[PDB]
């Protein structure tokens, strides 16, 4: 009963030809997490999926020395699985995704960052089936095209987690995201092109997001922001980093929106003060504003709105003091 | 001033403690905290903000060399960097890549195109 849950993650050389005989003395394991694992080969999970038929949460994040033969074994050998989180796993290539997608139709939560083999091949494969999918992320996984996005939101209408930061998908591809009614946080960073008419009606169909994390996005304009900021009845986290935004948005989402609890207006080369300090003053909720290298904003200002501000949280370069205030638990330096 | 609070942070990454962020660079682990790099780069901003609690990884591409981000956390921290002729390419290659907003490139390379001209 104490098993059952391995977590041997950063074990790295205390994790040898082990998982057999943390195997056969314990079955039914139903999850296993080997991130940050060196020790053992792809002959140490070719033995233990051998072992648990039962398996559900398979999570081996960063373990570069494993292959594709680890999940032509999982797939291969775990007719129920739930959960597979690989990470920077280079070697991984798409003729040991379709195993995943043709032999376990139960999955409901994937993750392939940075796996720089991966193409739209085996993403239209891992949508064809796996029916039950809830939860998608993707790293800056080049070769994978509006193709795959457009695979994902045609086969797959219960999902509510969508990651394609650093992809190369496009709008045309973006725009198939309106016809997942249960859409609730997008992760659409550093995309190819993201316009500013499809952002918009995605906010204006997908009435249950809480999430909008479009972020490096140079194109998309301040009217984008209110127009999000009027149609949004669910949000409550706003991230626009680097956008191309001039010091309007910020009373935009702060006087035509009742609810909102995070925004990052960030390294945005135009964020002049009295933004700040509209948008404190006119908005109904605010948890968050992170400014952070907004270099026209004053410290005065954002310390006496600081001090007449307690309820809101403000992120700023000189907001390392809160850092270098967990020294009130170790301390011992200077 | 606002110096003397980096060096804090400064002194409990060199002593390896209370440290949130791991970089990954070509197998080596770099410790380091979340708002220096926030404050640092872009780059790092947008894929610290969107986690959220104790440790973070972020794993940086192939073409950054370990010869090459082995400084500009110094210069994070210490806000000084070190210019070894010997060694002068990958610091820009890998500045350009993650896009540091604090070193110039027509102010700072000239030095060259003086020497050679």
């Amino acid at each position: 009963q104490f098993w059952k849950q391995l977590d041997l993650s950063s074990r790295q050389q205390v994790t040898d030809e082990l998982l057999e005989k943390i195997a056969s003395r314990s079955q039914n394991i139903i999850e296993i997490n080997i991130s940050d694992c060196r020790s053992m080969s792809d002959n140490g999970v070719c033995v233990l999926a051998f072992k648990c038929p039962g398996l559900l949460r398979y999570t081996a994040y960063r373990c570069k020395q494993l292959s594709d033969t680890s999940i032509i074994a999982v797939a291969s050998h775990c007719p129920l699985l739930q959960k597979v989180h690989v990470g920077n796993q280079d070697k991984l290539t798409d003729e040991g995704l379709k195993q995943l997608g043709s032999k376990c139709r139960e999955l409901k939560d994937i993750h392939f960052g940075q796996c720089y083999k991966i193409s739209d091949e085996g993403m239209i494969v891992i949508a064809k089936g796996c029916l039950k999918l809830q939860r998608i992320y993707m790293q800056e996984n080049k070769l994978v095209t509006d193709q795959s996005v457009k695979a994902f939101a045609e086969h797959c209408p219960e999902l509510q987690y969508v990651g394609f930061m650093g992809c190369s998908v496009t709008s045309k591809g973006v725009i198939h995201l309106t016809k997942l009614r249960n859409l609730s946080s997008l992760d659409l960073r550093h995309i190819t092109e993201l316009d500013n008419e499809t952002v918009m009606e995605i906010v204006k169909r997908c009435k249950n997001l809480s999430s909008l994390n479009l972020c490096l996005n140079w194109i998309i304009n301040d009217r984008c922001v209110e127009v999000i900021a009027k149609e949004g009845q669910n949000l409550k986290e706003l991230y626009l980093v680097s956008c191309k935004i001039t010091d309007y948005a910020l009373i935009a989402i702060g006087r035509y929106s009742m609810t909102i609890e995070t925004v990052d207006v960030g390294w945005c080369k135009e964020i002049t003060d009295q933004g700040a300090t509209l948008i404190a003053q006119s908005s109904k909720s605010l948890r968050y504003l992170g400014l952070m290298r907004c270099d026209k904003v004053n410290e005065v200002t954002v310390e006496q709105l600081v001090q007449q501000y307690p309820h809101i949280t403000f992120s700023t370069v000189l907001q390392d003091c809160k850092r270098t205030l967990e020294r009130a638990y170790q301390m011992g330096w200077t | 001033h606002s110096t003397n609070v980096l060096l804090s942070l400064n002194d409990q990454r060199k002593k390896d403690v209370l440290c949130d962020v791991t970089i990954f660079v070509e197998g080596q682990r770099f410790r380091a905290h979340r708002s220096v790099l926030a404050a640092c780069s872009s780059y790092f901003h947008s894929r610290i903000v969107g986690q959220a609690d104790g440790e973070l990884n972020i794993t940086l591409p192939e073409e950054v060399t370990v010869k090459g981000f082995e400084p500009l956390i110094q210069f994070a921290y210490t806000a000084k960097l070190i210019l070894s002729k010997e060694n002068v390419d990958e610091v820009c290659k890998c500045v350009e890549f993650l896009s540091v907003h604090n070193i110039e490139e027509s102010c700072f390379q000239f030095l060259k195109f003086k020497f050679l001209d």
